[PDB]
């Protein structure tokens, strides 16, 4: 049970950690293309 | 660009006018604005598409023999190309994919209308 | 053996047999369920035979098969069906499994139950079997008697019945300090965790109540708790209980818990309350906090470490960009003088003023209130020669005092403010002189400055005309102060207005600052502004999208809303306009405040990007998140950005670093030397811009703000709590190369490192160096580990939030705190145990005038 | 000497410490790689003898000394923990008939290793430090019984084992409690392949495949191997072969190619037989019989003609070898299946033949069973023809298509399903190089 509420809970972050990225993923993806234009 | 060469002081530049002799490029700072209105219509550039697309470019089966032959010619180009695998180039790996891959979409959609 | 007979015995009659089938089966299920897995259809029907009693055998048997089939809500259900065949103390991994399996089900159920009702758990809707077994394990958790074990469950279990009893029972049990701490352990946790604050807010009240049981509980706990609840009654209950418990230091320290935490809006309730409650005026006098301003200034005036020579070297480095560089150094001087009240360089170059420009002339006047910030009398007289009616050389200089005034008086200048607002209101419906408009604007600036957080419709209103008066000069400030006034949940009508005026009013800036005001009066509203957020998001115009993030920030700042962040990201991801993204990136570190942690890892993407603005917006938020914190790790990410070809980028990076780097310097952080010199390097460099040197000189002056002896603090673990005023200067400074005469707002988060005796009484200021060794960073700082050993010198100066807490008091002197070195330099207050005796007497400029 | 032996173990423990740090990606694969090196030094001599001292002193270490049972002595709570387990791992490892003969000593010790302070807390911790093969591989030997009487009641230890393996199937929590798992099944599978009907294989199938990645392709293939033989008398052939076609190279075995992959191949040969395909044994001539194919060749040799007599004779001769491999049950079907195969080429070529020529081939075989025998044939398709005895004319269809059907394009979706094949699995292997650059 115990130390996880301490520990385990801190992994919700690591969930978001993914969730930070695939967002930013499309960024570079698009940031590519409109930039892929001018180059 | 836009020049207008002189200032009040500045955004307030300040000296060269009061100290005289202002000769410079001196841009202003550009922007512009329109709307989503035209934007949509502007994105409307590219009856219409139905007349214009599938079905207008159903023109595909006519040349299948060439569409073969194209692919058939895609063939030879490659062992040749691959061969070099054994800088300067005509790269062994390059066109190979590129060569065929284009066809695919039309090669694909050839089906669709039915 | 193999189940074929038991497979056969199944359909065979004589429920006796079926029992002995099931019996024998049950024992050998474990292996042979595999064969038996095909008999489950009958077994199902078997569990549907009330005729055959034991079928709970088969049910749990099926549950055995179902784990062995990976079926669980199946298994659980039939284990639930068992109740007899099943027991918790029955030990198999399976049993342990199915239980743990069965358990989790409860949580979302309970949470879904929690969704609608928060007394859901008081009711039947969850299968009680689980709930029982749940609580039975919670009982076992109680018998485990490590209760976060139980709590974090009941945390999600949302069962205060469990929780409170678990506390209350344990309360009388043992752990005098722990039963307090166990709460805090969970309470501090609860703050970090619970989605619905109500469940947590429920904790907070009971927590207080648990603590209000009081074998003298820790109040700053309750303070923050209260400050988290902002429930005056509790504090008032405290105050009574306080007055019941009354001791100066107790009250004082409580009021010191209070003066450092409760919002300008919240606390003033308690003021009139405490007024109405009867009181000790010391409390009302602590409500000043001017003692701090004094002490801070006292600290400053004493402990200011200046070296304007290098700033002179930075100022003598150039006057250039006409103003726009000369502009900056008009500020860093203010930093080193912030609250310090000195004109040093101001006198040095009087031709400075010549080299100032109407706005810089304006700004140079606004450069004062910084310098004098915390002089709650002089500053007006300081501004007096430059006040309106004292004339000026420039109307903007004349306008400058107006804004410059409130800098000291923010929240305390309302009278003069409203007074000046009268001058505003005077010129509000008229007077389109730019000179006036500044005199309007500079006033339109300083108005909401002091009016910030205080709800005054006039502030909103009077500006709303000055706003609607459509002076890009003037109307801008309105778009701020109006936000500042109603900064809070504000009102959606102004929002409509603003948002209307946004789309309505035609201007870049006037339209711009609106969303900022929108960002303001949407503060902590979170879910609320999402509409306008969505509206702002849906805006064609950057500006609404722009402030949307800031709106989203002030809503969700501090605690990360992933979705918000996720939005903000994707927004920054999905917007053409870079500044928005830049902004959107910037505002992240607000909703990303509470964890600076991943922010480097966060920006480590945006660190690396084609675009400067992206790479620009990076610098701030991270530079913001760790501003009051560490992570050269975080820092070092930006040093490449400090070399990003755009000076404006590195300029930001310059800033961003120093925002972190104050007090952190000198082989604690060796890098500061370069970073400093980099400025100087740049400051030396002619091929570096007045972008570059700007931030450089400023970021220098940043590090040197408040005689370099002061810090930058937000959501201060000192209070554990936010202060919006800390934020403001940032968001204010946000648009600066946009609108330059701003950053002086940044004076807000300036924070004392002061360590000064004070008293648990009216203060003889006995100053002692309490001497507990830190690895010594009062030795690590600009020129011009814990060894539990006596530290050299503990009185004021550098300290550190940490180097605070490697230092503990001597009990030997007359005065001792109850909170036993509460641990926060700025809060000081050695509590007074032995007055009118030795531990002598020490005074200050307060003691002089105040 | 014993040193260098232990020095390996030391270095292993050194890498076990790399597990005592964390997974064990190395350590396991190290242990794996070490398990390869397990052959080299070996003995027990002062290996096990100082091992006690090297272990000294833990109780189970002294318990394992019961397995040592020798003259060791000499001299030499934390560093001794999973090492001892890892040595208990080696304790297993020790016993391969390496450093052992009768593991029935160790059988008990297996349990008395596995059960005590083991088979307990390991869920994610011990990462297939269990080798249940090595567990059972012991009993695998013992299952040379015969002898044990079974033994017991029948044979409950192996029963209990299945249950004990079940006790891991229990412990298989899908928390990554996996790798070893379907060996336990592979066991039970081959335990069905001892006496049993796998069909709870379907229930085994119901759970999972050995998911997924971290398992040795071997067992993953050895999964399929048995998983084939499911479909064997489940009478799915393709999928069975598809398992073989998921099995063979593919789990690289070369050492295990010799005895073991023949078995694999032995079954593989049977498949196309079940499908009547008879691929070219031209290679299957070699690395084969010797000890595997050639009866299948003899079968194929028959199955090319499918002359029942001549066919049967093969079986009649190789039945015991069939029997040895329990491939006997097969091929009885394929008897007329080739006779029917020939039927197709008897000249179904003519759009008929008359009854009694297509009877003639059966008038070469039997009569008016023809009616059946052709209906017996026409039944399954396997030929497309028609008849009516009213006509007494056995009418053999076109079998002719201008295809222009999806038929090849099915075979493209096949290809297409590989259009990603590594094309995707590159992106799979794009991470490893570049994200280990990030470390």
């Amino acid at each position: 049970y115990f130390k996880l509420k301490k520990l385990e809970k801190e992994y919700e972050l690591l969930t978001l950690q993914e969730d930070y990225i695939k967002d930013e993923q499309r960024h570079l993806k698009r940031e590519l293309k409109r930039a892929q234009e001018e180059v | 660009d836009a020049f207008r060469l002189i200032d009040t002081g500045a955004l307030i530049n300040i000296q060269a006018l009061i100290h005289g002799l202002n000769r410079h490029y001196y841009s202003l700072n550009i922007d512009y604005h329109k709307t989503a209105k035209e934007t949509k219509m502007l994105m409307n550039l590219h009856y219409e598409e139905k007349e214009e697309s599938n079905l207008a470019a159903t023109k595909s089966m006519v040349k299948i023999a060439e569409q073969y032959s194209k692919r058939i010619e895609e063939e030879k180009e490659l062992t040749e190309e691959e061969l070099k695998t054994r800088v300067g180039r005509q790269d062994p790996k390059k066109h190979l994919s590129e060569t065929a891959d284009e066809t695919l979409e039309n090669n694909i959609v050839s089906v669709l209308t039915a | 053996t193999t189940a074929a007979p038991l497979l056969a015995l199944l359909r065979e009659n004589q429920d006796s047999v079926k029992t002995y089938a099931l019996e024998s089966i049950n024992n050998v299920v474990d292996q042979l369920w595999s064969e038996i897995s095909n008999e489950l259809p009958d077994i199902e029907a078997l569990y549907d035979d009330d005729t055959f009693s034991d079928r709970e055998m088969a049910a749990l048997i099926a549950s055995k098969v179902y784990y062995n089939l990976g079926e669980y809500e199946s298994a659980v259900k039939y284990a639930l069906a068992a109740k007899d065949r099943f027991d918790i103390d029955e030990k198999s991994q399976f049993v342990e499994t199915i239980v743990s399996k069965s358990i989790e089900m409860y949580v979302q159920e309970a949470s879904k139950q929690y969704t609608k009702d928060e007394q859901f758990y008081t009711k039947d809707i969850i299968d009680p079997k689980l709930t029982s077994i749940f609580e039975r394990m919670i009982e076992k958790c109680l018998k485990a008697s490590e209760l976060k074990l139980a709590l974090g469950i009941a945390l999600e279990g949302y069962r205060l019945d469990i929780i409170e009893s678990a506390l209350k029972s344990k309360l009388d049990q043992d752990s005098t300090s722990e039963n307090v701490k166990i709460i805090n352990y969970l309470l501090t946790l609860a703050i970090t965790t619970v989605t619905n604050s109500k469940f947590r807010s429920s904790i907070l009240r009971k927590s207080f109540d648990f603590l209000m049981n009081m074998p003298n509980c820790d109040y700053l706990t309750l303070n923050k708790v209260v400050v988290n609840l902002n429930d005056a009654g509790l504090a008032l209950q405290l105050f009574k209980k306080l007055k019941e418990e009354n001791d100066e230091g107790l009250s004082a320290q409580i009021a010191f818990d209070l003066v450092s935490s409760a919002s300008q809006q919240l606390l003033e309730i308690l003021v009139t309350e405490l007024t109405a409650q009867g009181y000790d005026p010391a409390l009302l006098n602590i409500l000043s906090g001017l003692p701090t301003c004094d002490y801070y200034n006292t600290f400053l005036l004493n402990n200011k470490n200046i070296d304007i020579g290098l700033l002179n070297k930075s100022k003598s480095s150039l006057d250039g960009k006409f103003s726009l560089f000369h502009t900056a150094v008009s500020v860093a001087n203010g930093f080193m003088h912030a609250g310090t009240t000195d004109n040093s360089f101001i006198k040095a170059n009087l031709p400075w003023l010549g080299k100032a420009q109407n706005w810089a002339k304006f700004t140079a006047t606004a450069s004062l209130g910084v310098i004098h910030k915390g002089n709650l009398l002089e500053g007006k007289k300081v501004m007096a020669p430059y006040l309106p009616g004292s004339r000026a050389s420039s109307r903007f200089i004349k306008g400058g005092s107006l804004y410059g005034l409130g800098l000291i008086y923010a929240g305390f200048g309302r009278d003069t403010t409203d007074y000046l607002k009268n001058i505003i209101v005077e010129n509000s419906g008229t007077s389109g002189d730019e000179d006036v408009d500044v005199l309007l604007h500079g006033a339109s600036l300083g108005i909401g400055l002091a009016a910030m957080g205080s709800a005054n419709i006039e502030v909103y209103e009077a500006l709303k005309e000055v706003l609607y008066n459509d002076s890009a000069t003037s109307g801008e400030a309105a778009a701020l102060g109006m936000g500042l006034c109603m900064l809070g949940t504000g009102k959606p009508e102004a929002i409509h207005d603003m948002f209307t005026y946004s789309q309505e009013t035609q201007h870049g800036n006037i339209t711009r600052g609106l969303a900022v005001g929108l960002a303001l009066i949407n503060y902590g509203r979170q879910e609320l502004a999402d509409d306008l957020i969505t509206k702002m998001l849906a805006s064609d115009e950057s500006l609404l999208r722009y402030g949307g993030a800031f709106t989203i920030a002030l809503a969700y700042a501090g605690t990360g809303n992933n979705s918000a962040v996720k939005r903000l990201l994707h927004v920054a991801v999905s917007d053409s306009n870079d500044d928005v993204r830049r902004a959107a990136v910037i505002a992240l570190g607000f909703v990303l405040l509470r964890d600076y942690t991943t922010v480097p890892r966060i920006v480590q993407l945006l660190s690396k990007s084609h675009n400067a603005h992206v790479r620009c917006g990076t610098a701030f938020a991270l530079g913001i998140a760790c501003a009051g914190k560490g992570l050269q790790s975080a820092i070092d990410v930006l040093d490449p950005l400090t070399k990003d070809p755009v000076d404006f980028v590195r300029q930001a990076a310059m800033i961003a670093l120093s925002m972190i780097l104050i007090q952190q310097t000198e082989k604690l952080n060796p890098q500061v030397a370069d970073i400093n010199k980099n400025f100087l390097s740049v400051i030396t460099n002619k091929h570096q811009e007045g972008l570059a040197k700007f931030g450089a000189c400023v970021a220098q002056g940043i590090m040197n703000a408040g005689g370099r002896n002061v810090t930058i603090q937000l959501e201060n673990a000192d209070t554990g709590t936010l202060d919006t005023k800390s934020v403001v200067g940032l968001v204010m400074f946000s648009q600066f190369w946009y609108w330059f005469p701003l950053a002086h707002f940044l004076s807000l988060s300036f924070t004392p490192t002061t360590v000064i005796g004070i008293r648990g009484s009216d203060q003889a200021i006995p100053k002692f160096q309490m001497n507990c060794y830190a690895k010594e960073d009062a030795f690590s700082y600009p020129r011009m580990k814990y060894s539990s050993k006596p530290y050299k010198v503990d009185n004021m100066t550098r300290i550190l939030p940490q180097q605070s807490r490697y230092i503990s008091f001597i009990k030997d002197d007359r005065f001792v705190p109850v909170r036993k070195f509460k641990g926060n330099n700025g809060v000081v207050v050695l509590r007074d145990r032995e007055p009118k005796e030795p531990v002598a007497l020490i005074e200050t400029v307060r003691q002089m005038k105040d | 000497m014993a040193s260098t032996a232990v020095m390996m173990d030391v270095d292993s423990s050194g890498v076990n410490d790399l597990h005592h740090s964390e997974k064990k990606y190395a350590e396991e694969d190290q242990v794996q790689e070490l398990l390869k090196v397990l052959n080299e030094i070996s003995k027990t001599t002062l290996t096990l003898d100082p091992r006690y001292i090297w272990r000294s002193l833990k109780d189970l270490s002294s318990l394992r000394n019961q397995e040592l049972l020798n003259a060791e002595t000499l001299c030499f709570k934390t560093i001794e923990v999973t090492a001892e387990i890892n040595c208990f791992m080696h304790l297993l490892v020790q016993l391969f008939l390496w450093d052992s003969k009768e593991l029935e000593q160790l059988v008990e010790f297996n349990r008395k290793v596995v059960i005590p302070n083991l088979l307990c807390y390991y869920n994610l911790r011990s990462l297939n430090l269990i080798n249940a093969k090595l567990w059972f591989y012991i009993y695998l030997s013992h299952e040379t019984l015969a002898r044990s009487s079974e033994e017991i009641n029948s044979d409950n230890q192996n029963i209990i084992l299945r249950s004990t393996m079940m006790k891991f199937l229990k412990i298989a929590s899908l928390k990554h409690d996996n790798e070893t798992k379907a060996m336990l099944i592979n066991l039970i599978l081959r335990d069905f392949l001892n006496n049993g009907e796998v069909d709870s294989a379907s229930d085994f199938i119901s759970k999972l495949e050995y998911p997924h990645t971290d398992v040795s392709s071997s067992l993953e293939a050895r999964y399929f191997f048995y998983l084939s033989k499911i479909n064997a008398i489940q009478l799915d052939y393709s999928t069975a072969n598809e398992y073989i076609i998921a099995a063979i190279r593919k789990a690289p075995h070369n050492s295990k190619s010799l005895g073991f992959l023949q078995q694999s191949n032995k079954l593989h040969c049977c498949i196309q037989l079940l499908m009547g395909d008879i691929p070219e044994l031209s290679f299957f001539h070699q690395s084969n019989m010797q000890k595997s194919l050639l009866p299948y060749y003899h079968l194929t040799k028959a199955v090319k003609l499918g002359d029942l007599k001549k066919f049967t004779s093969t079986i009649t001769k190789y039945k015991q070898l069939l029997l040895k491999d329990d491939t006997y049950q097969l091929c009885v079907r394929l008897r007329s299946n080739v006779i029917k195969t020939g039927i197709r080429i008897i000249s179904l070529t003519y759009k008929k033949i008359s009854l009694r020529d297509i009877c003639l081939k059966l008038n070469l075989d039997s009569e008016q069973t023809v009616e059946y025998m052709v209906s017996r044939a026409i039944r399954d398709g396997v030929i497309e023809a028609k008849i009516n005895h009213e006509d007494g004319f056995i009418e053999t269809t076109e079998l002719l298509n201008i295809y222009d059907s999806e038929d090849p394009q099915q075979v493209f979706d096949e290809r297409i399903k590989f259009a990603n094949q590594l094309h995707d699995e590159y992106l799979v292997s794009m991470r490893y190089p570049e994200d280990k650059k990030t470390q």
